[PDB]
């Protein structure tokens, strides 16, 4: 019985480090989008000064 | 990065190129007046 609870803690912990990584991720996906729009816009102000 | 450090040399330079035109326009000016006076003080002579 203690192995099966150590065991069983061990996997609400790998679920727990799981669900963090995706929202990491979710977070770097929004992060992508706002740098992508932040260089087509200041790609259009350089040609606009040049 | 890259982008903004181009802009960024883009608008130093745009302004620098005004400010520097406004002095050198500037001192033609100054220069021209002279001229102008140099001008009109030769009239006065000449008519006289």
């Amino acid at each position: 019985f203690q192995k099966k609870r150590r065991l069983e803690q061990q996997l609400e912990g790998q679920g727990k480090a799981i669900k963090g990584l995706t929202s990491a991720m979710g977070r770097l996906h929004v992060d992508l989008t706002r740098v992508n729009g932040l260089i087509a816009a200041n790609s259009a102000a350089r040609q606009a000064l040049a | 990065a890259a982008h903004a450090d181009e802009v960024f040399s883009l608008e130093n330079r745009k302004q620098q190129l005004a400010l520097s035109m406004e002095e050198r326009k500037q001192e033609v000016e100054v220069h021209r007046d002279g001229l102008r006076a140099e001008l009109r003080l030769l009239r006065e002579d000449v008519h006289r």
